[PDB]
Protein backbone atom coordinates (compact mmCIF):
# COMPACT_ATOMS: atom_id res chain seq x y z
CA UNK A 1 0.00 0.00 0.00
CA UNK A 2 2.74 2.65 0.08
CA UNK A 3 4.51 2.36 -3.14
CA UNK A 4 2.24 4.34 -4.79
CA UNK A 5 0.62 7.73 -4.89
CA UNK A 6 -1.19 9.06 -1.67
CA UNK A 7 -3.06 11.64 -1.22
CA UNK A 8 -5.47 13.37 1.36
CA UNK A 9 -6.80 10.83 3.69
CA UNK A 10 -4.97 8.03 1.62
CA UNK A 11 -2.08 9.68 2.86
CA UNK A 12 -3.03 9.82 6.52
CA UNK A 13 -4.07 6.00 6.57
CA UNK A 14 -0.71 5.28 5.38
CA UNK A 15 1.16 6.80 7.66
CA UNK A 16 -1.35 5.62 10.44
CA UNK A 17 -0.87 2.36 9.72
CA UNK A 18 3.22 2.56 9.18
CA UNK A 19 3.85 4.67 12.20
CA UNK A 20 1.73 2.86 14.55
CA UNK A 21 2.07 3.35 18.18
CA UNK A 22 4.85 6.06 17.03
CA UNK A 23 2.42 8.31 15.65
CA UNK A 24 2.98 10.59 12.82
CA UNK A 25 3.17 14.52 11.93
CA UNK A 26 0.91 15.41 8.43
CA UNK A 27 2.73 18.77 7.18
CA UNK A 28 0.90 19.40 3.63
CA UNK A 29 2.30 22.60 3.87
CA UNK A 30 6.08 22.25 4.53
CA UNK B 1 7.16 18.27 1.67
CA UNK B 2 5.18 14.81 1.92
CA UNK B 3 2.65 16.20 -0.69
CA UNK B 4 5.95 16.41 -3.03
CA UNK B 5 7.40 12.95 -2.23
CA UNK B 6 4.11 10.97 -1.99
CA UNK B 7 1.02 12.32 -3.18
CA UNK B 8 2.63 14.14 -6.57
CA UNK B 9 5.17 11.34 -6.92
CA UNK B 10 4.96 8.28 -5.73
CA UNK B 11 5.32 7.39 -2.13
CA UNK B 12 7.56 5.03 -0.18
CA UNK B 13 8.37 3.27 3.00
CA UNK B 14 11.37 5.23 4.01
CA UNK B 15 10.12 8.19 3.31
CA UNK B 16 7.15 7.82 4.90
CA UNK B 17 9.34 6.51 8.36
CA UNK B 18 10.21 10.47 7.88
CA UNK B 19 7.32 11.41 9.35
CA UNK B 20 6.64 8.93 11.95
CA UNK B 21 7.68 10.68 15.96
CA UNK C 1 -18.43 13.79 14.58
CA UNK C 2 -16.04 15.35 16.68
CA UNK C 3 -18.19 14.93 19.90
CA UNK C 4 -17.85 11.39 20.43
CA UNK C 5 -14.68 8.66 21.29
CA UNK C 6 -12.35 8.47 18.26
CA UNK C 7 -9.85 5.88 18.35
CA UNK C 8 -6.95 4.46 15.92
CA UNK C 9 -8.25 5.25 12.34
CA UNK C 10 -10.82 7.16 13.59
CA UNK C 11 -9.21 10.03 15.53
CA UNK C 12 -6.96 10.53 12.92
CA UNK C 13 -9.68 11.14 10.26
CA UNK C 14 -11.43 13.35 12.43
CA UNK C 15 -7.91 15.19 12.54
CA UNK C 16 -7.38 15.11 8.98
CA UNK C 17 -11.08 16.85 8.36
CA UNK C 18 -10.87 19.64 11.19
CA UNK C 19 -7.28 21.05 10.70
CA UNK C 20 -7.71 20.45 6.56
CA UNK C 21 -4.63 22.20 5.16
CA UNK C 22 -3.08 22.53 8.29
CA UNK C 23 -2.13 19.67 8.92
CA UNK C 24 -1.78 18.23 12.21
CA UNK C 25 0.33 15.69 14.62
CA UNK C 26 -1.01 12.60 16.35
CA UNK C 27 0.91 11.81 19.33
CA UNK C 28 -0.90 8.76 20.82
CA UNK C 29 2.42 7.76 23.18
CA UNK C 30 2.48 12.15 24.72
CA UNK D 1 -2.66 13.86 25.36
CA UNK D 2 -5.08 12.98 22.65
CA UNK D 3 -6.31 9.28 23.39
CA UNK D 4 -6.91 9.86 26.76
CA UNK D 5 -8.76 13.26 25.95
CA UNK D 6 -10.56 11.83 22.44
CA UNK D 7 -10.59 8.29 22.97
CA UNK D 8 -11.10 7.10 26.42
CA UNK D 9 -12.94 9.80 26.81
CA UNK D 10 -15.53 11.95 24.53
CA UNK D 11 -13.42 14.10 21.94
CA UNK D 12 -14.36 17.88 20.88
CA UNK D 13 -13.57 20.21 18.36
CA UNK D 14 -12.20 22.36 21.08
CA UNK D 15 -9.28 19.47 22.04
CA UNK D 16 -9.31 18.31 18.23
CA UNK D 17 -7.44 21.78 17.37
CA UNK D 18 -4.84 21.51 19.54
CA UNK D 19 -3.13 19.13 17.58
CA UNK D 20 -3.77 20.91 14.61
CA UNK D 21 -0.07 22.53 12.83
Amino acid sequence: FVNQHLCGSHLVEALYLVCGERGFFYTPKT
Amino acid sequence: GIVEQCCTSICSLYQLENYCN
